[PDB]
RNA sequence: GCGAGAGACCGAUAGCGAACAAGUACAGUGAUGGAAAGAUGAAAAGAACUUUGAAAAGAGAGUGAAAAAGUACGUGAAAUUG
RNA sequence: AAUAGGGUGAAGCCAGAGGAAACUCUGGUGGAGGCUCGUAGCGGUUCUGACGUGCAAAUCGAUCGUCGAAUUUGGGUAUAGG
RNA sequence: UGCUGUAAAGCUGGGUCGAACGGCCUCUAGUGCAGAUCUUGGUGGUAGUAGCAAAUAUUCAAAUGAGAACUUUGAAGACUGAAGUGGGGAAAGGUUCCAUGUCAACAGCAGUUGGACAUGGGUUAGUCGAUCCUAAGAGAUGGGGAAGCUCCGUUUCAACGUGCUUGAUUUUUCAGGCCAACCAUCGAAAGGGAAUCCGGUUAAAAUUCCGGAACUUGGAUAUGGAUUCUUCACGGCAACGUAACUGAAUGUGGAGACGUCGGCGUGAGCCCUGGGAGGAGUUAUCUUUUCUUCUUAACAGCUUAUCACCCUGGAAUUGGUUUAUCCGGAGAUGGGGUCUUAUGGCUGGAAGAGCGCGGUAAUUUUGCCGCGUCCGGUGCGCUUACGACGGUCCUUGAAAAUCCACAGGAAGGAAUAGUUUUCAUGCCAAGUCGUACUCAUAACCGCAGCAGGUCUCCAAGGUUAACAGCCUCUAGUUGAUAGAAUAAUGUAGAUAAGGGAAGUCGGCAAAAUAGAUCCGUAACUUCGGGAUAAGGAUUGGCUCUAAGGAUCGGUUUAACGAUCAACUUAGAACUGGUACGGACAAGGGGAAUCUGACUGUCUAAUUAAAACAUAGCAUUG
RNA sequence: UAACGAGAUUCCCACUGUCCCUAUCUACUAUCUAGCGAAACCACAGCCAAGGGAACGGGCUUGGCAGAAUCAGCGGGGAAAG
RNA sequence: AAACUUUCAACAACGGAUCUCUUGGUUCUCGCAUCGAUGAAGAACGCAGCGAAAUGCGAUACGUAAUAUGAAUUGCAGAUAUUCGUGAAUCAUCGAAUCUUUGAACGCACAUUGCGCCCUCUGGUAUUCCGGAGGGCAUGCCUGUUUGAGCGUCGUU
């Protein structure tokens, strides 16, 4: 079988230094470098892969359109669907209750 | 002679302490308004493990009461400390597992870790796994307050001065033997370079005051003047006492 | 194994070439040079190695500019030209 | 090695064409005491400085 | 350092390390260490040409006052050698 | 950044059997360990072999220790003569 | 050649040579050599002696040449045997690369040959690295020490922006609005990191040149599309979708970004292989045979996935489910959906390329022409990538540059028109330095072409547990002075009757054992070991037998049919000069004493141990 | 003190040229040739016995004797070299 | 008797003593006072028609200008070089210039021919992006200018 060196200076097998073998319309077999595999866009509040944003190196995302990284809704690339649900429930109950604690001392201001 | 091992440590080449997997300094808030007159709450969003350290540190985030900015500090986990719980820290905070207190607002007999030494110091006292601090009693008419540190020792602490409430986490470390050698060199990786120890009775003259015979052995007292020299100062240093320790102390 | 076997782990320049002197003395990790003392100001030298002077002083370069005082002075550092004769 | 400062590079340059042979025309000058360019210099036998 | 004049000084293993492409060649990672090495002849006139040889070379020849001066160059001791 | 192929078979898990109970027993599964045989590697036990004006200012041959970690190692960097 | 003098010495005949030198009276001193393991230089005997013996190995012929064991070519015989004597690189070298000429020196013989010598030629980048970021660290500044060379300090007792952003203004003024926790710098050709592929081309360069086809960043900018009269889009219950589809200050997140193992799955490449279309080899005999071509890049579109998540629903007769035990009223099974696009497919790139054949043009630059280049199978395979999982730690396994999203709502926007360069298309530019070659039994370091040392990538067939050993394909070598003999003594390797450690300090050395299956396995023990304890049996070849599966197909006899497929285990008969792990590979075992618990560590170059370390114990501050 | 050990020691079984007691075989040397070609060492050198002598002579004294030039081995001596 | 060994002589070798020189050294005396931010000493790389070194020089590169002098230079070559003359050669002299990358070394940096910013002009549809040319941006300190800071502080509403 045929066998492959290194396209470049580097000879050590590095994490930066990944080939694939390919073979050529020559018929040939050659090293062809590959790039570090992306990693996938996490939730910021429980650390799951978020759905619908595409999977690219950093500096992939400046050069696609807007539609690959985000989702249509509040907080859409940043927050899970499950957490942002929680946010909103916990927001109006806890200000539902604001009220509650608010009017509870505006009358035992007159009683007690 | 040469230099001996005691004295190398000084200039600090190979000796100072491996800090590159390190997750900040523990240290409780800077003193500030809130709490000195008030309480601020903050929520732990992590609790992580810190290399060279027995105990977990917690991470906590407040909101910053001057400006639109989150501020993260890190606090010594207490045992207890869950993840979303809401801390408070001031002179009003309630006695609660992890709420920061200062001292004057705790009952005798309560159990408190991470003591201020001085009034805004961050934190100076029982900060290791499994260990506290005892409060003793107050002196109101001072302000000052009666403590007993780990090593059982009392101290007399101002009554401003801070701790958290509880007893720090990941005690008992302790209780189980090392058993390896190799145990122990992870153990010191992540800490400093004072592993493995040479026995000074197993060198030349030159090395150590230990050193040479036709015999291992040390020939004279291994007690050693409190007031004695740099490079003299290898063994039982200002000994009291030597030999089993039987009965109270 | 100390001789011919270690002799064969030589491939790290301790020195490499001076911008002052030109010379592979200048101390990579270090960044100093051994012989010129680059970069600081003033230049290495010590009366207690006379030949070390001897081999780098004035005059064992071109002196491109202290060669020609001399005859300027000689002449007491005319301004102008020289006039031809009538 | 195939990656090579220019300061290196320079150096080089100079060393080779330094290596050249006396020119025969020189011997021909009047008074001329220079019989070969004795300063020659192999690769494998004496190594440069750099 | 610059510009000069001198000596009961040394005479190329001497005299400065260096009379010369000498702080040169070369050694050492580096600080540093550091030589050897002057002389054909008045003048290249540095041997055209022929010949043997694959050639270097040799033999004739030629130049020269001298080739018992041929860039292994004045003179050419000893060790050592035919 | 690097480290053939085997042996052993720790916790945990599944099924069955005995027992009043407390529990015990059996067959599998699983893949632990500064465990083990053993390459590469790292080391260097014996022949007190070779050589000992050497291939070599420490090598060569066979034999041998260890070989998944207190492992091996490149490069960068720090520590400098009492 | 002689003479004189006791002598130190003086004179002289002959030869050589070529430019200065001597006698006498005095002055002066760096003034007399056989030694000092003297200094520097030169030269002997030794002596044509020791020796030029590791790395399996060479031979015939032709060519060239004056000359050929050694150069070139051809033929053969061999080796390295993918953990290479192969193909590349980092460090180091620096022209050793290539062509021509060439042998005085060097290549410890030789030399027509060379990494030698001489003359020339040769390294082409927006995409490969540098450059940028920060790491351990290094290190200026305000300062504080020190007589001082300098030391400390890295945001530090500091008034620390050569700040920006807009509307502009053409008044080259401004008007101002925001901020300034942290922010000098250097520091990686293996960390982080914008972007290139295929075919072809040279004597020597190529991800750099030629051809074609792409991509990123920075900049400019128009058209189409998109959007608005409900101004800053629609759809979907939802996961979310999209060709687009305002968003300041400030804030929050993500990527960058990360340990090691174990088994499982998938892909890619390799290995094995079936039809068909070609070429070569063997063919006394046999072989529908043996070997070989049948390939497809970056990039674009569509499609393609475990995990995860959404809708429906409400579970004991608990169910689902992995090789590995977890999940479910905090919503399982079931049914239906959403996403990441890693990976595969189809298509474009693209057959026009490359490859295999056949026919031709011709000293001929270089070709021209025709045919084919298709469809599959298989797997406890190897290597590697990825995925979902499980284990592990008194060990929990970088930073920064940089990119994006979100929160927020400043500000600005339409109706006869407005906005936006996150949709498509179009325009311009990408500088500087390295780039040849060796990477080692000859290009580095060991004084040298030294059996030493020196970091890393790819890795075929057979046997096999195996990347071991042995043999072989590709590739590369056939290099190591040679010829003739074959005493002693060696060095390296073999064998030996009977005895069997009597040898010796001592079984030193050698020998014996050895793979795999079945059986069997003692004291002692910290119950984990001891253990391969000990000790037995078997093993070839051939011809069979038996067991072990996959995919489909329907009133639960599918308990049956169809098709396909891999090597494992066990057993039987026969067979041979009783051999069979047949080469290779490959434990000797047992009973005790001393000692260190163990794994581990050290005297590089005479000591590896009982020495050091260790966990454990105890004491001190 | 189980386990572990290239640690020191004794015994047993097996095995053996360790031995009785040696013999035989192979390659490479040594050997001869062509080419090439070092080094240590060297007061002068090199036959013995006795004597005396710095009390262990190559040299001196007294005797034995003694015939060119040489090759492979060898390890008594040169109180050999280092 | 040869060979061999040893001695002697002649010639030839080996080697470089001896003799003789000497643009060098050494020492004494006499006389002078002149490095650098107007960038020194020193370093690297280059420069000639044909040069490797030494010497000299700096992209104006073995030199440009000027002055003096007055026909060379020379190893070869060669003028669109020169001769009763603005004219050959010459570190003879020297008063004008040139003087690469550096170096006390000065935009920051440097194991990199790495990375900025300002002014004028210029090219590419350009105040902003990309290219080129020229001129600038170090530190301590002094005198002065301008712009500022402090209830340190004076006067006044
Ligand atoms: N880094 C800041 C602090 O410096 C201090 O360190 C000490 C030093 O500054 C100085 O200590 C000296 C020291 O300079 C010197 N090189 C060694 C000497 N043994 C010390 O001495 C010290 O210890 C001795 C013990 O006998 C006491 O008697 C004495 O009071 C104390 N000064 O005095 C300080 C104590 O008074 C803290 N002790 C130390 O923990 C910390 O590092
Ligand atoms: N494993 C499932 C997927 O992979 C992820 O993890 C990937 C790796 O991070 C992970 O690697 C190992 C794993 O072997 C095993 N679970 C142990 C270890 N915790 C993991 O490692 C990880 O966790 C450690 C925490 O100590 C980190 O320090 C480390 O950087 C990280 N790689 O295993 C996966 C290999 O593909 C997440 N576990 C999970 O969220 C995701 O869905
Ligand atoms: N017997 C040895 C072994 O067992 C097998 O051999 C089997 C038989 O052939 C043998 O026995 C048979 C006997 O039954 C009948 N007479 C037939 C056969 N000739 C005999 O066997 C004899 O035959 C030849 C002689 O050299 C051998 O191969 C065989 O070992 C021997 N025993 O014994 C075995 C069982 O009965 C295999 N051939 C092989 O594994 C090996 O030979
Ligand atoms: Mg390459
Ligand atoms: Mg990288
Ligand atoms: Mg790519
Ligand atoms: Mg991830
Ligand atoms: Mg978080
Ligand atoms: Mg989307
Ligand atoms: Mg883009
Ligand atoms: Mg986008
Ligand atoms: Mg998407
Ligand atoms: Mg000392
Ligand atoms: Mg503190
Ligand atoms: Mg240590
Ligand atoms: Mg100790
Ligand atoms: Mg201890
Ligand atoms: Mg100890
Ligand atoms: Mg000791
Ligand atoms: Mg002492
Ligand atoms: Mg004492
Ligand atoms: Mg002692
Ligand atoms: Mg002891
Ligand atoms: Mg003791
Ligand atoms: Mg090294
Ligand atoms: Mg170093
Ligand atoms: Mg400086
Ligand atoms: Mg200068
Ligand atoms: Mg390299
Ligand atoms: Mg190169
Ligand atoms: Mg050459
Ligand atoms: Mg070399
Ligand atoms: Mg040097
Ligand atoms: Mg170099
Ligand atoms: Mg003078
Ligand atoms: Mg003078
Ligand atoms: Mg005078
Ligand atoms: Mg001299
Ligand atoms: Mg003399
Ligand atoms: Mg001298
Ligand atoms: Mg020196
Ligand atoms: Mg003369
Ligand atoms: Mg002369
Ligand atoms: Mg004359
Ligand atoms: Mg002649
Ligand atoms: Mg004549
Ligand atoms: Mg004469
Ligand atoms: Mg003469
Ligand atoms: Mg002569
Ligand atoms: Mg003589
Ligand atoms: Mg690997
Ligand atoms: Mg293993
Ligand atoms: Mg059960
Ligand atoms: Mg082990
Ligand atoms: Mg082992
Ligand atoms: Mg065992
Ligand atoms: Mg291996
Ligand atoms: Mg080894
Ligand atoms: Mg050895
Ligand atoms: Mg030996
Ligand atoms: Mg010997
Ligand atoms: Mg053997
Ligand atoms: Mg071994
Ligand atoms: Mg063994
Ligand atoms: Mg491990
Ligand atoms: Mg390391
Ligand atoms: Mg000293
Ligand atoms: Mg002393
Ligand atoms: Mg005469
Ligand atoms: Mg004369
Ligand atoms: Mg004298
Ligand atoms: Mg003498
Ligand atoms: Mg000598
Ligand atoms: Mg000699
Ligand atoms: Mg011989
Ligand atoms: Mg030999
Ligand atoms: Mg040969
Ligand atoms: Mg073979
Ligand atoms: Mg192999
Ligand atoms: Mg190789
Ligand atoms: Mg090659
Ligand atoms: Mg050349
Ligand atoms: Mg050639
Ligand atoms: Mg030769
Ligand atoms: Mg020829
Ligand atoms: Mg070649
Ligand atoms: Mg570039
Ligand atoms: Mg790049
Ligand atoms: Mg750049
Ligand atoms: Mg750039
Ligand atoms: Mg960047
Ligand atoms: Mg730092
Ligand atoms: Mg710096
Ligand atoms: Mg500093
Ligand atoms: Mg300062
Ligand atoms: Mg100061
Ligand atoms: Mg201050
Ligand atoms: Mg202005
Ligand atoms: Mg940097
Ligand atoms: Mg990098
Ligand atoms: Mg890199
Ligand atoms: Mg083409
Ligand atoms: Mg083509
Ligand atoms: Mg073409
Ligand atoms: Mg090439
Ligand atoms: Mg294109
Ligand atoms: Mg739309
Ligand atoms: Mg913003
Ligand atoms: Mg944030
Ligand atoms: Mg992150
Ligand atoms: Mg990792
Ligand atoms: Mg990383
Ligand atoms: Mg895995
Ligand atoms: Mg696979
Ligand atoms: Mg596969
Ligand atoms: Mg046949
Ligand atoms: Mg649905
Ligand atoms: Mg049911
Ligand atoms: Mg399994
Ligand atoms: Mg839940
Ligand atoms: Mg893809
Ligand atoms: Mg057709
Ligand atoms: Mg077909
Ligand atoms: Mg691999
Ligand atoms: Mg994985
Ligand atoms: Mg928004
Ligand atoms: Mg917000
Ligand atoms: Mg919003
Ligand atoms: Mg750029
Ligand atoms: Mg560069
Ligand atoms: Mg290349
Ligand atoms: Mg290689
Ligand atoms: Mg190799
Ligand atoms: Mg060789
Ligand atoms: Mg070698
Ligand atoms: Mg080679
Ligand atoms: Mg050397
Ligand atoms: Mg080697
Ligand atoms: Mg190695
Ligand atoms: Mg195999
Ligand atoms: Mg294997
Ligand atoms: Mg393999
Ligand atoms: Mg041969
Ligand atoms: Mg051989
Ligand atoms: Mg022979
Ligand atoms: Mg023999
Ligand atoms: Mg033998
Ligand atoms: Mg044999
Ligand atoms: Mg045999
Ligand atoms: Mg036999
Ligand atoms: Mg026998
Ligand atoms: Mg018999
Ligand atoms: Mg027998
Ligand atoms: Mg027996
Ligand atoms: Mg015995
Ligand atoms: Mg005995
Ligand atoms: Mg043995
Ligand atoms: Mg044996
Ligand atoms: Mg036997
Ligand atoms: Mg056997
Ligand atoms: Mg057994
Ligand atoms: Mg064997
Ligand atoms: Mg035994
Ligand atoms: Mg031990
Ligand atoms: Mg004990
Ligand atoms: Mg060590
Ligand atoms: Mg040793
Ligand atoms: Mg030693
Ligand atoms: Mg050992
Ligand atoms: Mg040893
Ligand atoms: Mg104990
Ligand atoms: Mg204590
Ligand atoms: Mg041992
Ligand atoms: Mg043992
Ligand atoms: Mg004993
Ligand atoms: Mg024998
Ligand atoms: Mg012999
Ligand atoms: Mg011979
Ligand atoms: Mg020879
Ligand atoms: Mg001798
Ligand atoms: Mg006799
Ligand atoms: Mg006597
Ligand atoms: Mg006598
Ligand atoms: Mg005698
Ligand atoms: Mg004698
Ligand atoms: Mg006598
Ligand atoms: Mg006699
Ligand atoms: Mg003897
Ligand atoms: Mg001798
Ligand atoms: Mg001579
Ligand atoms: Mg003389
Ligand atoms: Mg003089
Ligand atoms: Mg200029
Ligand atoms: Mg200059
Ligand atoms: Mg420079
Ligand atoms: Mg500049
Ligand atoms: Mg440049
Ligand atoms: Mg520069
Ligand atoms: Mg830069
Ligand atoms: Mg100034
Ligand atoms: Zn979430
Ligand atoms: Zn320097």
């Amino acid at each position: 079988a045929q066998r492959v060196t290194y396209r470049r200076r580097n000879p050590y097998n590095t994490r930066s230094n990944k080939i694939k073998v390919v073979k050529t319309p020559g018929g040939k077999l050659v090293a062809q470098h590959v790039k570090k595999a992306a990693s996938r866009v996490k939730c910021g509040d429980c650390g799951s892969a978020l759905a619908g944003i595409s999977t690219l190196r950093p500096r992939q995302y400046a050069q696609v359109s807007k539609t690959h990284k985000t989702v249509q809704r509040a907080y859409g690339g940043s927050r899970c669907a499950n957490c942002v649900k929680e946010r909103i429930v916990r927001a109006f109950l806890i200000e539902e209750q604001k009220i509650v604690k608010r009017v509870l001392k505006e009358q035992q201001d007159k009683e007690k | 002679g040469r230099v001996i091992r005691n004295q190398r440590k000084g200039a600090g080449s190979i000796f100072t302490s491996h800090t590159r997997l390190r997750k900040g300094a523990a240290k409780l808030r800077t003193l500030d308004y809130a709490e000195r007159h008030g309480y601020i709450r903050g929520v732990v969003k992590q609790i992580i493990h810190d290399p060279g350290r027995g105990a977990p540190l917690a991470k906590v985030a407040f909101r910053d009461p001057y400006k639109y900015k989150l501020r993260e500090e890190t606090f010594i986990a207490n045992e207890g400390v869950y993840t979303g719980q809401f801390i408070y820290a001031g002179k009003k905070a309630s006695l609660n597992v992890g709420n920061i207190l200062p001292l004057g607002a705790c009952p005798e007999g309560t159990i408190v870790s991470n003591v201020e030494e001085k009034v805004g110091d961050r934190g100076a006292l029982g900060r290791t796994s499994g260990n506290y601090v005892i409060i003793i009693g107050h002196n109101p008419d001072e302000n000052k307050t009666r403590v007993k540190l780990p090593s059982g020792a009392k101290k007399i602490i101002s009554s401003d001065a801070r701790g958290v409430i509880g007893v720090v986490a990941g005690g008992g470390r302790i209780d189980k033997p090392l058993l390896k050698a190799g145990r122990a060199f992870h153990k010191y990786k992540v800490k400093r370079n004072s592993w493995p120890k040479t026995r000074g009775v197993a060198m030349n003259p030159v090395d150590h005051p230990h050193g040479g015979g036709n015999h291992q052995h040390i020939g004279k007292a291994s007690t050693i003047s409190r007031g004695a020299v740099s490079g003299q100062k290898a063994g039982l240093i200002a000994a009291r006492r030597t030999g089993l320790l039987r009965g109270t102390q | 194994g100390k001789g011919t076997p270690s002799l064969g782990k030589r491939h790290n320049k301790s020195h490499t070439l001076c911008n002052r002197c030109g010379r592979r003395s200048f101390h990579v990790q270090k960044k100093t040079c051994s012989s010129c003392g680059y970069p600081a100001a003033k230049m290495r030298s010590h009366n207690w190695a006379l030949k070390a002077k001897r081999r780098r002083t004035t005059g064992t370069g071109r002196m491109a500019y202290l060669k020609h005082v001399t005859r300027r002075f000689k002449n007491g550092f005319q301004t102008g030209v020289a006039k031809a004769q009538t | 090695p195939s990656q090579k400062s220019f300061r290196t590079k320079q150096k080089l340059a100079k060393a080779q064409k330094q290596n050249r042979p006396l020119p025969q025309w020189i011997r021909l000058r009047t008074d001329n005491k220079i019989r070969y360019n004795a300063k020659r210099r192999h690769w494998r036998r004496t190594k440069l400085g750099i």
